[PDB]
Protein backbone atom coordinates (compact mmCIF):
# COMPACT_ATOMS: atom_id res chain seq x y z
CA UNK A 1 0.00 0.00 0.00
CA UNK A 2 1.03 3.70 -0.21
CA UNK A 3 2.71 5.43 2.76
CA UNK A 4 3.70 9.06 3.50
CA UNK A 5 6.70 10.08 5.68
CA UNK A 6 5.88 13.33 7.47
CA UNK A 7 8.90 14.95 9.10
CA UNK A 8 9.49 18.30 10.76
CA UNK A 9 7.67 20.41 13.30
CA UNK A 10 7.77 21.25 17.00
CA UNK A 11 7.75 24.44 19.12
CA UNK A 12 9.07 27.78 17.83
CA UNK A 13 9.38 31.39 19.02
CA UNK A 14 7.24 33.94 17.12
CA UNK A 15 9.23 35.12 14.09
CA UNK A 16 10.92 31.66 14.00
CA UNK A 17 11.21 29.32 11.02
CA UNK A 18 10.56 25.60 10.36
CA UNK A 19 10.58 23.18 7.46
CA UNK A 20 8.10 20.35 6.95
CA UNK A 21 8.66 17.48 4.53
CA UNK A 22 6.43 14.66 3.29
CA UNK A 23 7.98 11.86 1.21
CA UNK A 24 5.72 9.54 -0.79
CA UNK A 25 6.16 5.84 -1.55
CA UNK A 26 3.84 3.08 -2.75
CA UNK A 27 2.58 4.27 -6.17
CA UNK A 28 3.27 6.37 -9.29
CA UNK A 29 3.56 10.04 -8.25
CA UNK A 30 4.12 11.35 -11.79
CA UNK A 31 2.03 14.56 -12.27
CA UNK A 32 0.55 14.06 -8.76
CA UNK A 33 -0.82 16.67 -6.36
CA UNK A 34 1.16 17.30 -3.15
CA UNK A 35 1.00 19.92 -0.42
CA UNK A 36 -0.15 20.84 3.07
CA UNK A 37 -3.41 21.60 4.92
CA UNK A 38 -3.62 22.73 8.56
CA UNK A 39 -6.21 22.37 11.34
CA UNK A 40 -6.12 24.74 14.33
CA UNK A 41 -8.07 23.13 17.23
CA UNK A 42 -11.88 23.58 17.07
CA UNK A 43 -11.52 25.21 13.59
CA UNK A 44 -12.18 23.55 10.21
CA UNK A 45 -9.14 22.17 8.39
CA UNK A 46 -8.16 24.73 5.71
CA UNK A 47 -5.50 24.50 2.99
CA UNK A 48 -2.04 26.11 3.24
CA UNK A 49 0.08 25.46 0.15
CA UNK A 50 -0.34 22.88 -2.61
CA UNK A 51 1.08 21.97 -6.04
CA UNK A 52 -1.08 20.21 -8.52
CA UNK A 53 0.59 19.52 -11.86
CA UNK A 54 -0.63 22.74 -13.54
CA UNK A 55 -0.16 25.34 -10.85
CA UNK A 56 1.10 25.70 -7.34
CA UNK A 57 -1.21 27.60 -5.00
CA UNK A 58 -0.98 29.38 -1.58
CA UNK A 59 -3.36 30.42 1.23
CA UNK A 60 -4.09 34.11 1.79
CA UNK A 61 -2.09 34.76 4.99
CA UNK A 62 1.00 32.73 3.97
CA UNK A 63 1.96 34.49 0.71
CA UNK A 64 5.56 35.66 1.17
CA UNK A 65 5.84 33.83 4.53
CA UNK A 66 5.64 30.13 3.45
CA UNK A 67 7.20 28.48 0.39
CA UNK A 68 6.37 25.10 -1.21
CA UNK A 69 8.92 23.08 -3.21
CA UNK A 70 9.13 19.51 -4.44
CA UNK A 71 11.66 17.40 -6.27
CA UNK A 72 9.83 14.81 -8.37
CA UNK A 73 13.00 12.63 -8.24
CA UNK A 74 12.70 11.93 -4.49
CA UNK A 75 8.82 12.19 -4.50
CA UNK A 76 9.03 14.65 -1.61
CA UNK A 77 7.26 17.98 -1.07
CA UNK A 78 8.77 20.61 1.26
CA UNK A 79 7.22 23.51 3.17
CA UNK A 80 9.63 26.27 4.23
CA UNK A 81 7.62 28.02 6.98
CA UNK A 82 9.11 31.47 7.68
CA UNK A 83 7.90 34.38 9.85
CA UNK A 84 5.72 32.24 12.13
CA UNK A 85 2.92 33.85 14.14
CA UNK A 86 0.84 32.31 16.98
CA UNK A 87 -2.13 32.15 14.53
CA UNK A 88 -0.12 29.51 12.60
CA UNK A 89 -0.42 27.02 15.53
CA UNK A 90 -2.25 24.02 14.01
CA UNK A 91 -1.72 20.32 13.24
CA UNK A 92 -0.23 20.30 9.71
CA UNK A 93 -1.24 17.40 7.38
CA UNK A 94 0.39 16.65 3.99
CA UNK A 95 -1.96 15.63 1.14
CA UNK A 96 -0.79 13.41 -1.76
CA UNK A 97 -3.19 12.55 -4.62
CA UNK A 98 -2.06 9.99 -7.26
CA UNK A 99 -4.11 8.55 -10.18
CA UNK A 100 -6.16 6.36 -7.78
CA UNK A 101 -6.71 8.00 -4.37
CA UNK A 102 -6.19 11.01 -2.17
CA UNK A 103 -3.94 10.17 0.81
CA UNK A 104 -3.30 12.16 4.01
CA UNK A 105 -0.41 12.23 6.48
CA UNK A 106 -0.91 11.56 10.19
CA UNK A 107 -0.19 15.24 11.08
CA UNK A 108 2.84 17.02 12.61
CA UNK A 109 1.96 19.51 15.40
CA UNK A 110 3.39 23.02 14.87
CA UNK A 111 3.10 25.40 17.86
CA UNK A 112 4.11 29.11 17.98
CA UNK A 113 4.43 31.11 21.28
CA UNK A 114 4.47 34.94 21.60
CA UNK B 1 -12.29 -17.21 -10.85
CA UNK B 2 -15.09 -14.81 -9.71
CA UNK B 3 -14.64 -11.03 -10.31
CA UNK B 4 -13.14 -9.35 -7.16
CA UNK B 5 -16.16 -7.57 -5.60
CA UNK B 6 -14.66 -7.88 -2.11
CA UNK B 7 -11.86 -5.50 -3.23
CA UNK B 8 -14.25 -2.73 -4.38
CA UNK B 9 -17.11 -2.76 -1.84
CA UNK B 10 -15.13 -3.74 1.29
CA UNK B 11 -12.02 -1.65 0.41
CA UNK B 12 -10.18 -0.21 3.45
CA UNK B 13 -9.83 3.21 1.71
CA UNK B 14 -12.60 5.07 -0.16
CA UNK B 15 -11.53 8.12 -2.24
CA UNK B 16 -12.89 11.70 -2.22
CA UNK B 17 -15.25 12.35 -5.18
CA UNK B 18 -12.81 14.77 -6.97
CA UNK B 19 -10.15 12.03 -6.76
CA UNK B 20 -12.44 9.03 -7.42
CA UNK B 21 -10.96 5.51 -7.83
CA UNK B 22 -11.40 3.46 -11.02
CA UNK B 23 -10.67 -0.27 -10.71
CA UNK B 24 -11.07 -2.18 -14.01
CA UNK B 25 -12.88 -5.56 -13.84
CA UNK B 26 -12.22 -7.85 -16.86
CA UNK B 27 -11.81 -11.56 -17.72
CA UNK B 28 -13.82 -13.16 -14.88
CA UNK B 29 -17.41 -14.18 -13.92
CA UNK B 30 -19.65 -11.94 -11.75
CA UNK B 31 -22.73 -12.75 -9.65
CA UNK B 32 -24.61 -9.44 -9.27
CA UNK B 33 -27.57 -11.27 -7.64
CA UNK B 34 -26.09 -11.24 -4.10
CA UNK B 35 -25.37 -7.50 -4.50
CA UNK B 36 -28.90 -6.54 -5.63
CA UNK B 37 -30.64 -8.58 -2.90
CA UNK B 38 -28.38 -7.19 -0.08
CA UNK B 39 -30.23 -4.59 2.06
CA UNK B 40 -26.81 -3.17 3.00
CA UNK B 41 -27.18 -1.00 -0.14
CA UNK B 42 -29.94 1.65 0.15
CA UNK B 43 -29.40 2.84 -3.43
CA UNK B 44 -29.18 0.20 -6.17
CA UNK B 45 -30.48 1.73 -9.39
CA UNK B 46 -29.49 0.64 -12.90
CA UNK B 47 -29.74 2.63 -16.12
CA UNK B 48 -30.43 0.96 -19.48
CA UNK B 49 -30.28 -2.61 -18.01
CA UNK B 50 -32.61 -4.49 -15.62
CA UNK B 51 -31.24 -5.54 -12.19
CA UNK B 52 -32.92 -8.97 -12.57
CA UNK B 53 -31.22 -9.55 -15.94
CA UNK B 54 -27.65 -8.84 -14.70
CA UNK B 55 -26.44 -12.46 -14.53
CA UNK B 56 -27.75 -13.15 -18.08
CA UNK B 57 -25.90 -10.28 -19.73
CA UNK B 58 -22.43 -10.07 -21.26
CA UNK B 59 -20.29 -6.91 -21.55
CA UNK B 60 -17.00 -5.91 -23.19
CA UNK B 61 -15.72 -3.98 -20.13
CA UNK B 62 -16.97 -3.38 -16.57
CA UNK B 63 -15.41 -0.55 -14.49
CA UNK B 64 -15.85 0.01 -10.74
CA UNK B 65 -15.87 3.72 -9.85
CA UNK B 66 -15.96 4.35 -6.08
CA UNK B 67 -16.02 7.60 -4.01
CA UNK B 68 -17.60 9.21 -0.87
CA UNK B 69 -20.22 12.01 -1.13
CA UNK B 70 -22.94 13.65 0.96
CA UNK B 71 -26.31 11.88 1.22
CA UNK B 72 -28.19 14.68 -0.64
CA UNK B 73 -25.70 14.41 -3.52
CA UNK B 74 -26.50 10.72 -4.34
CA UNK B 75 -29.25 12.13 -6.68
CA UNK B 76 -26.45 13.53 -8.92
CA UNK B 77 -24.98 10.06 -9.70
CA UNK B 78 -27.29 9.53 -12.69
CA UNK B 79 -27.03 10.37 -16.40
CA UNK B 80 -28.05 13.94 -17.27
CA UNK B 81 -27.70 15.40 -13.81
CA UNK B 82 -26.39 18.82 -12.85
CA UNK B 83 -25.15 20.13 -9.50
CA UNK B 84 -21.69 20.55 -7.88
CA UNK B 85 -20.89 16.78 -7.93
CA UNK B 86 -22.13 16.11 -11.46
CA UNK B 87 -20.63 19.27 -12.99
CA UNK B 88 -17.29 19.51 -11.11
CA UNK B 89 -16.49 16.09 -9.51
CA UNK B 90 -17.85 12.97 -11.30
CA UNK B 91 -19.82 13.00 -14.56
CA UNK B 92 -21.68 10.07 -16.10
CA UNK B 93 -22.25 9.98 -19.87
CA UNK B 94 -25.68 10.61 -21.41
CA UNK B 95 -25.71 7.06 -22.91
CA UNK B 96 -24.70 5.46 -19.59
CA UNK B 97 -25.58 1.80 -19.33
CA UNK B 98 -24.76 0.63 -15.81
CA UNK B 99 -25.62 0.56 -12.12
CA UNK B 100 -25.22 3.01 -9.22
CA UNK B 101 -24.87 1.33 -5.81
CA UNK B 102 -24.70 3.41 -2.63
CA UNK B 103 -25.01 2.87 1.11
CA UNK B 104 -24.71 4.97 4.31
CA UNK B 105 -21.25 4.98 5.93
CA UNK B 106 -21.88 7.48 8.78
CA UNK B 107 -20.26 5.11 11.33
CA UNK B 108 -16.89 4.78 9.45
CA UNK B 109 -16.45 8.06 7.53
CA UNK B 110 -17.45 10.52 10.28
CA UNK B 111 -15.49 11.21 13.49
CA UNK B 112 -16.40 13.62 16.32
CA UNK B 113 -15.64 17.27 15.46
CA UNK B 114 -15.62 16.44 11.71
CA UNK B 115 -13.84 14.23 9.17
CA UNK B 116 -11.84 16.63 6.98
CA UNK B 117 -10.30 13.83 4.87
CA UNK B 118 -13.10 13.82 2.25
CA UNK B 119 -13.26 16.79 -0.13
CA UNK B 120 -15.23 17.93 -3.19
CA UNK B 121 -14.48 20.41 -5.99
CA UNK B 122 -16.70 23.50 -5.74
CA UNK B 123 -15.76 25.43 -8.92
CA UNK B 124 -14.32 24.72 -12.33
CA UNK B 125 -14.09 26.80 -15.52
CA UNK B 126 -15.88 24.12 -17.59
CA UNK B 127 -18.08 21.24 -16.48
CA UNK B 128 -16.28 17.90 -16.61
CA UNK B 129 -16.47 15.51 -19.55
CA UNK B 130 -17.90 12.06 -18.69
CA UNK B 131 -15.57 9.90 -16.52
CA UNK B 132 -13.12 12.84 -16.28
CA UNK B 133 -11.08 13.23 -13.07
CA UNK B 134 -9.71 16.62 -11.98
CA UNK B 135 -7.16 16.75 -9.16
CA UNK B 136 -5.97 20.28 -10.04
CA UNK B 137 -5.60 22.80 -7.21
CA UNK B 138 -5.21 26.16 -8.99
CA UNK B 139 -7.13 29.04 -7.40
CA UNK B 140 -10.48 29.60 -9.16
CA UNK B 141 -10.83 33.12 -10.62
CA UNK B 142 -14.42 34.17 -9.78
CA UNK B 143 -13.88 37.82 -10.81
CA UNK B 144 -12.29 40.19 -13.33
CA UNK B 145 -8.98 40.47 -11.37
CA UNK B 146 -6.42 37.67 -11.96
CA UNK B 147 -5.42 35.33 -9.11
CA UNK B 148 -1.71 35.04 -8.45
CA UNK B 149 -1.88 31.60 -6.85
CA UNK B 150 -3.36 33.20 -3.67
CA UNK B 151 -6.83 32.78 -2.08
CA UNK B 152 -8.18 36.29 -2.46
CA UNK B 153 -11.43 38.22 -2.77
CA UNK B 154 -12.85 36.69 -5.98
CA UNK B 155 -10.10 34.09 -5.86
CA UNK B 156 -11.14 30.81 -4.25
CA UNK B 157 -9.53 27.46 -3.43
CA UNK B 158 -11.48 24.85 -5.40
CA UNK B 159 -11.66 21.94 -2.89
CA UNK B 160 -14.10 22.23 0.06
CA UNK B 161 -14.33 19.77 2.98
CA UNK B 162 -17.53 17.91 3.87
CA UNK B 163 -16.42 17.77 7.52
CA UNK B 164 -18.70 14.87 8.38
CA UNK B 165 -19.98 14.88 11.96
CA UNK B 166 -22.15 12.02 13.30
CA UNK B 167 -24.63 14.64 14.67
CA UNK B 168 -25.45 15.65 11.05
CA UNK B 169 -28.87 14.61 9.75
CA UNK B 170 -29.14 11.89 7.10
CA UNK B 171 -28.90 14.27 4.11
CA UNK B 172 -25.52 15.63 5.30
CA UNK B 173 -24.12 12.14 6.23
CA UNK B 174 -21.34 10.22 4.42
CA UNK B 175 -22.47 7.83 1.69
CA UNK B 176 -20.07 5.50 -0.09
CA UNK B 177 -20.98 5.13 -3.77
CA UNK B 178 -19.89 2.42 -6.23
CA UNK B 179 -20.63 3.00 -9.95
CA UNK B 180 -20.59 -0.04 -12.21
CA UNK B 181 -19.97 1.04 -15.78
CA UNK B 182 -20.92 -1.47 -18.48
CA UNK B 183 -19.34 -0.60 -21.84
CA UNK B 184 -20.55 -2.33 -25.00
CA UNK B 185 -18.47 -2.16 -28.21
CA UNK B 186 -18.01 -4.12 -31.45
CA UNK B 187 -15.05 -5.73 -29.54
CA UNK B 188 -15.36 -9.30 -28.10
CA UNK B 189 -16.90 -9.77 -24.61
CA UNK B 190 -14.74 -10.20 -21.45
CA UNK B 191 -17.19 -10.31 -18.49
CA UNK B 192 -20.41 -12.39 -18.48
CA UNK B 193 -22.46 -13.54 -15.49
CA UNK B 194 -22.88 -17.08 -14.10
CA UNK B 195 -25.88 -17.90 -16.35
CA UNK B 196 -23.90 -17.18 -19.57
C1 LIG C 1 -18.34 -7.41 2.23
O1 LIG C 1 -18.48 -7.42 3.63
C2 LIG C 1 -19.53 -8.12 4.26
C3 LIG C 1 -19.09 -8.08 5.72
O2 LIG C 1 -18.18 -9.17 5.91
C4 LIG C 1 -16.94 -8.91 6.42
O3 LIG C 1 -15.96 -8.54 5.44
C5 LIG C 1 -15.71 -9.59 4.48
C6 LIG C 1 -14.71 -9.13 3.43
C7 LIG C 1 -15.20 -10.85 5.18
O4 LIG C 1 -13.92 -10.61 5.75
C8 LIG C 1 -16.19 -11.26 6.26
O5 LIG C 1 -15.71 -12.40 6.95
C9 LIG C 1 -16.44 -10.09 7.22
O6 LIG C 1 -17.43 -10.46 8.17
C10 LIG C 1 -19.62 -9.56 3.73
O7 LIG C 1 -20.86 -10.16 4.10
C11 LIG C 1 -20.73 -11.12 5.07
O8 LIG C 1 -20.17 -12.38 4.72
C12 LIG C 1 -19.73 -13.11 5.87
C13 LIG C 1 -19.05 -14.38 5.38
O9 LIG C 1 -17.90 -14.04 4.62
C14 LIG C 1 -20.94 -13.36 6.78
O10 LIG C 1 -20.54 -14.18 7.87
C15 LIG C 1 -21.39 -15.21 8.12
O11 LIG C 1 -22.53 -14.89 8.90
C16 LIG C 1 -23.54 -15.90 9.01
C17 LIG C 1 -24.63 -15.37 9.93
O12 LIG C 1 -24.42 -13.98 10.13
C18 LIG C 1 -22.93 -17.18 9.56
O13 LIG C 1 -23.93 -18.19 9.58
C19 LIG C 1 -21.78 -17.63 8.66
O14 LIG C 1 -21.14 -18.80 9.17
C20 LIG C 1 -20.75 -16.52 8.52
O15 LIG C 1 -20.10 -16.26 9.77
C21 LIG C 1 -21.49 -12.01 7.25
O16 LIG C 1 -22.62 -12.14 8.09
C22 LIG C 1 -21.91 -11.24 6.03
N1 LIG C 1 -22.39 -9.93 6.39
C23 LIG C 1 -23.43 -9.37 5.78
C24 LIG C 1 -23.52 -7.88 5.90
O17 LIG C 1 -24.23 -10.01 5.10
C25 LIG C 1 -19.52 -9.64 2.22
O18 LIG C 1 -19.35 -11.02 1.85
C26 LIG C 1 -18.38 -8.81 1.65
N2 LIG C 1 -18.56 -8.73 0.20
C27 LIG C 1 -17.82 -9.50 -0.61
C28 LIG C 1 -18.31 -9.64 -2.02
O19 LIG C 1 -16.82 -10.10 -0.23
Amino acid sequence: QVQLQESGGGLVQAGGSLRLSCAASGSDFSSSTMGWYRQAPGKQREFVAISSEGSTSYAGSVKGRFTISRDNAKNTVYLQMNSLEPEDTAVYYCNVVDRWYDYWGQGTQVTVSA
Amino acid sequence: NLCPFGEVFNATRFASVYAWNRKRISNCVADYSVLYNSASFSTFKCYGVSPTKLNDLCFTNVYADSFVIRGDEVRQIAPGQTGKIADYNYKLPDDFTGCVIAWNSNNLDSKVGGNYNYLYRLFRKSNLKPFERDISTEIYQAGSTPCNGVEGFNCYFPLQSYGFQPTNGVGYQPYRVVVLSFELLHAPATVCGPKK
